[PDB]
């Protein structure tokens, strides 16, 4: 939590004080963890989010009532209930906290969403415009849709549906209602045949 | 002593090493803000709204704490920490209650200043915040921590002022409220009742509970009828509420505003502080004519002697059994004039207004009660008396003077010092002094100890055969020390200890209205209310003596008989039993 | 007159025919809340705040509409009147935004002084309030309807005593609100920017546009160097808001805290004023002695001749070329100080204070341009400086004083008298005697029109040959009807025409912080304002002559050759133009 994130457009970054200051990160105590495309990069900027607000020490107020303010941004955004313009609201407390911090979380704690933006700018309108996670992700961003070749039409996932939002006849694949289930995901692993991908 | 050398806005100064940018700044005419920050207790800047550009810095400090140092350039102009201090305003304002038309605060809440101070205007934020749990169990004090804003002001005055220490920070983020131990009540552990923890609370977290529609209905009862009573300080810093200059003296405006109310009868402690202090002397000339128990201490302040039974009741032969002045003026009024004027003592209402907050607490007390009947009413400060005569609001500063009546209304200065620092034993010696070898004194020096302020201590001969040996200690922490001494039996050689609870006297009664952190900074203000109390006791143009009151001798002579009578054992002199500790 | 007879709690009173409970009571030291009323414009009593119990009535009634009768005696304590005002107040609470951190005056809002002294404890009432727009296009003065509480205090004052009429009540319900004719905004309609209509509001739902943002920027920035410039007539009014008694000059005070901000160079409009009076004085003997347009009229304020060219445009050929003083001091400065010290226009700004809020308007209009660069581009009011310097928040009551730079700041009383009323005549009519006939005169004989306050009509023999007459019009309805005789042609005997958009002078200016309208019972503030002047004005040790200045003839024959030069007629005349009207 105390850097940010490297993109491939970073491969031959001479890893040292002034260049990933320059890049905007710093090395901390050397952790490096790596990502790949099968996990959505906006709700991990909330997992680091998280380490921060469970861990303050509760004194200086940017540290105590900025912190889970901004948490309420991203969620909105992770459930698809957020609006345009909330990203530039996120700028706001940009320079503002990492100025007026006490203790030593407050400084480094908003530098991972700082990281992230400067990059991945058009994923979040992904997010916030087309209501779609490019990884599948987001659970209340993501939808169910089933094949009609792959599906056999037993049936078993429509025993699994607590929403009921699956129905139709057997021996052919049934139908979907998007908004009719909460988007638990029972009925994928029930499939035998794995016929249920996410959109 | 080191002297420091640095430049603020171009401008250099030398300074005493240790001193800080703020009081520097000050006495160069220059402002930083401040809530955190409260002279000699509370230098942690946790506010963070004092920020300052240093140039050759990282990041910004906070002017509060930093100290100075030589050779650094001082900018205090910049838009990035007009930014910072406005940014750090709207994200306290998304927590702290917005609703400031009824606040008990409302007009001179240090944070709607700040607000306008700095100029805000847009809110763009929605929020969640702390929980609305209402505590209103205890006796004196509510808080309403959903106004909280996590001063430490309130917890570090407890910490070493009181010395009491009852409150502390507990949970995580939102959960790391100011809280009692086990999550209980004030009544439910050891709180004294200062006052000190609500009046320096800048939000108006802390407030004390209404009475004041019981208040109402009483006057509107045509079966009641009702009397006022007064304090010798209650007009110490009345006038402050209405901006008047400072050490204003309205008396008899006071007493015109209060007869303007419809008040039926207006009387003042000023005779029962005296005959307790006839009976203080007398009880004095006994217990050293039969060799009583000593060290002996006074049983005024009814915050101490709660204190002193509380957490250690060992001494608990060495108080005084009569009561307070106002309960025994109280009961003179309820047993003597009731009989005077053949009116059912159930058919009459009794209030006072005291600025000491442990009255609300005395008068919930069972054994206080006389003839079947409770000895006072209702207790009322001067914030509750101060709305209330702006409630009814006749415009002050044009009322004609009044004066007041027979026979209780008469003042020696003797009770004007009583609200002072010591001035109540200072006169029991007087009187003391005046029966057993009259001796004419008309001020008394002080010793002050090396190490800690505060403590006093006096030694004058009352005869040359007998010396008695005087100390009066205020404040929390000099009653600790005193107690600590007392249990060593440093002192067992002195007659006297006298507790003042609040420090500086009785004269610093936590139910005097709010002061600002600015005119804290300016003059200290007991100074300039011992200033004028002392021109009030120095324009007491009729007597300094208590005994000469003839009225006293006069109620002596036909109701009282001899002083430490039975009967006076019966009315006058009562007994405290051990109240449970839960701390 | 007729006397007639009452009781007030038990208090005989005679009182002639047309005195209220409320000014009696006020006389007799009793105070009673009102917002509804204000002294001799809005007496409806719809606030419904000001209930007093009158004895065998069928229900309360409102002391300010309620006129006595014989024999009357009412009370004003009972427990109906407050549960009735606290149900009340309760209800009209409900409308307004709680939002009083934002809140433009928050400490001055007398609805705020209710809340906290009626003692209003929750709000139960949760609601939907009315249709929410705010027009935020007007470059002077702004509305939001969200805190207006629909007083009618606005519209009574903007229609009569000030004969401008532009405002009104629509709709029923909540549909019911105060706006302009057809709903447009203030801009296109014809508002005069009277500064009444914000002065008088009792809640803040009338605003100016802070503008204070580009004030930052424009000192934020190095390379632009900056020109403050302070009024005749601003130093009465910012004790004010300091809490200061009546009449304090603060003056050498704010020039060192002007100082103190960083401000490259500081200047007033004393000299422009004196140079504008020498003008005019030469263009009243061009039209004197070539028989001109008769009579001829000055530009003092930008709102009473906007005023004219929006409603009276056939009223064009009456008119001065010259410009206000503001405008000739920013040519003036922009020119011969740029020539001389070699600094270029386009880097140079320059703010000026004055508390006239029509100012805002002209710098809207592109004509007041020299050489297409615009005279003054920026702006402030006294409150705007007030909440800047409350940013600064430097500790004002103890600063040294300081005076301003050479040349251009030099002190004649003649131009301290500008700022008063009917001033600038004195001024004109003793330079021109001194011109002329060498006559030294410094007070003038005033017979005011009987049944008319406001109009001021006097002769003065400036020549033997030739008398010039006199005419002062200050207030809506004194321009009114003056316009109304001079268009039928009454008065072409006249020479000077005073024509003065806001009432009382610029001392009486939209500009100065909130006074309430209780302080306006006791003292007219007009009155205290002029003797701060006048002792200003009879205290100036070395000129009381305007055109006796050398600085003034130094820089005639230095750069401006004399006054009505073709060179002078290009940058110091200029023409006007009607402008379109959609009432
Ligand atoms: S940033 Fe540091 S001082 Fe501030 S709340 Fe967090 S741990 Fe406490
Ligand atoms: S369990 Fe699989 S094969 Fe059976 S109906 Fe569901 S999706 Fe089709
Ligand atoms: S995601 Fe859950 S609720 Fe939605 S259809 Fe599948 S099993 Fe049912
Ligand atoms: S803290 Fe109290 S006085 Fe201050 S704004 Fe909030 S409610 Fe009002
Ligand atoms: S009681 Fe007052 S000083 Fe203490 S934490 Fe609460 S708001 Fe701050
Ligand atoms: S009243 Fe006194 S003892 Fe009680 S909590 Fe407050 S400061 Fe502590
Ligand atoms: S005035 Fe002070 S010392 Fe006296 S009872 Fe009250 S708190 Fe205690
Ligand atoms: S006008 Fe309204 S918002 Fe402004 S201070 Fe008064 S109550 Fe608050
Ligand atoms: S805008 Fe102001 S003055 Fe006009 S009616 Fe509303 S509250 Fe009254
Ligand atoms: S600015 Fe003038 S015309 Fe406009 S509303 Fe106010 S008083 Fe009326
Ligand atoms: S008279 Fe009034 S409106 Fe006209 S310029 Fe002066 S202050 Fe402004
Ligand atoms: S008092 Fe809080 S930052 Fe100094
Ligand atoms: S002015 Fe308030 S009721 Fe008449
Ligand atoms: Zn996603």
């Amino acid at each position: 939590p105390s850097g940010g994130c490297l993109p491939e457009s970073l491969l031959d970054t001479e890893i040292d004080y002034d260049n990933l200051i320059a890049a905007g990160s710093m090395m901390g105590s050397g952790g490096l963890i790596v990502m790949d495309e099968d996990n959505c990069m906006v709700d991990v900027a909330r997992f680091f989010l998280d380490f921060t607000q469970d861990e303050s020490c509760g004194k200086c107020p940017p540290c105590r009532i900025g912190t889970k303010r901004m948490l309420e941004i991203l969620e909105r955004i992770c459930d698809g209930k957020g609006v345009e313009g909330d990203i530039e609201r996120l700028e706001e407390l940009a320079v503002g906290i990492k100025s007026s911090a006490l203790c030593g979380l407050g400084q480094t704690a908003p530098n991972p969403v700082l990281s992230t933006i400067r990059f991945f700018r058009d994923e979040y309108e992904a997010h916030i415009r087309d209501k779609k996670c490019p990884a599948g992700v987001c659970k209340h961003l993501l939808d169910f849709k089933i094949n009609a070749d792959t599906c056999k039409g037993c049936g078993i996932c429509a025993k699994k549906c607590p929403a009921d939002a699956i129905s139709g006849e057997k021996k052919k694949p049934y139908n979907i209602d998007t908004s009719k289930c909460i988007k638990c995901g029972a009925c994928i692993e029930a499939c035998p045949f794995g016929s249920i991908s996410k959109a | 002593m080191k002297e420091i050398t640095f430049k603020i806005n171009g401008q250099e100064m030398i300074v005493p090493e240790g001193t800080t940018i703020l009081e520097a700044a000050r006495m160069n005419n220059i402002d930083i803000p401040t809530l955190c920050y409260l002279k000699d207790i509370n230098e942690i800047g946790a506010c963070r709204m004092c920020l300052v550009e240093i140039a050759g810095a990282r990041a910004l400090q906070a002017a509060c704490v930093y100290p100075v140092a030589n050779g650094i350039e001082v900018l205090t102009n910049s838009p990035k920490v007009r930014e910072a201090r406005r940014v750090n305003l709207e994200l306290i304002l998304s927590n702290h209650n917005r609703e400031c038309t009824t606040c008990i605060r409302s007009e001179n809440c240090e944070l709607q200043t700040l607000a306008t101070d700095l100029g805000v205007s847009d809110i763009p934020f929605e929020g969640e915040k702390s929980g609305k749990l209402i505590d209103d169990l205890s006796t004196s004090v509510v808080r309403d921590e959903s106004k909280c804003i996590l001063c430490k002001r309130c917890v570090s005055v407890c910490r070493d002022v009181q010395s009491v220490a009852v409150l502390g920070t507990v949970g995580r983020g939102f959960t790391s409220q100011v809280q009692p131990v086990f999550n209980k009540s004030l009544a439910d552990v050891g709180c004294i009742n200062c006052g000190q923890c609500i009046i320096n609370c800048p939000v108006g977290a802390l407030k004390e509970k209404s009475d004041i529609q019981r208040v109402w209905d009483a006057i509107a009862d045509p079966s009641k009828t009702v009397i006022v009573q007064t304090a010798p300080a209650v007009r110490a810093a009345l006038g402050e509420e209405f901006g008047y200059p400072m050490g204003t003296s309205v008396t008899g405006k006071m007493a015109a505003a209060l007869r303007r109310l419809g008040f039926d009868k207006v009387f003042d402690t000023d005779f029962g502080a005296d005959v307790c202090i006839m009976e203080e002397g007398t009880e004095l000339i006994g217990r050293v004519t039969n060799g009583g128990v000593l060290p002996m201490i006074t049983s005024c302040s009814p915050g101490w002697i709660k204190f002193i039974e509380t957490y250690y009741p060992e001494a608990i032969p060495h108080l005084s059994s009569c009561k307070s002045p106002q309960n025994i003026t109280g009961a003179l009024l309820k047993n003597h004039y009731a009989q005077t004027n053949n009116i059912d003592p159930k058919d009459m209402v009794v209030v006072s207004i005291m600025p000491c907050t442990a009255k609300k607490y005395e008068v919930q007390r069972e054994e206080l009660c006389t003839d079947g009947n409770a000895d006072v009413d209702i207790s009322i400060t001067t914030r509750e008396l101060a709305r209330m005569i702006k409630e009814a609001r006749i415009l002050f500063n044009k009322l004609p003077d009044e004066d007041f009546d027979d026979y209780y209304g008469e003042s020696t200065g003797a009770a004007v010092i009583f609200g002072a620092t010591g001035g109540v034993m200072e006169a029991a010696v007087r009187t003391v002094a005046d029966v057993l070898n009259k001796k004419d004194i008309q001020e008394i020096d002080y010793q002050i100890v090396r190490g800690v302020d505060g403590i006093k201590k006096a030694s004058v001969e009352v005869t040359p055969d007998l010396t008695v040996n005087l100390v009066v200690a205020h404040g929390g922490a000099n009653i600790r020390e005193v107690m600590e001494q007392l249990k060593a039996g440093e002192l067992a050689d002195t007659h006297f200890i006298e507790l003042m609870a609040c420090p500086g006297g009785c004269v610093n009664g936590g139910g005097q209205p709010i002061v600002s952190a600015k005119d804290k900074m300016d003059i200290d203000i007991r100074t300039e209310r011992a200033k004028a109390l002392y021109d009030e006791d120095a324009n007491v143009l009729t007597y300094r003596k208590s005994h000469q009151n003839p009225s006293v001798i006069r109620l002596y002579e036909e109701y009282l008989e001899e002083p430490n009578s039975p009967k006076a054992h019966h009315i006058l002199h009562t007994k405290y039993s051990a109240k449970p500790k839960l701390v």
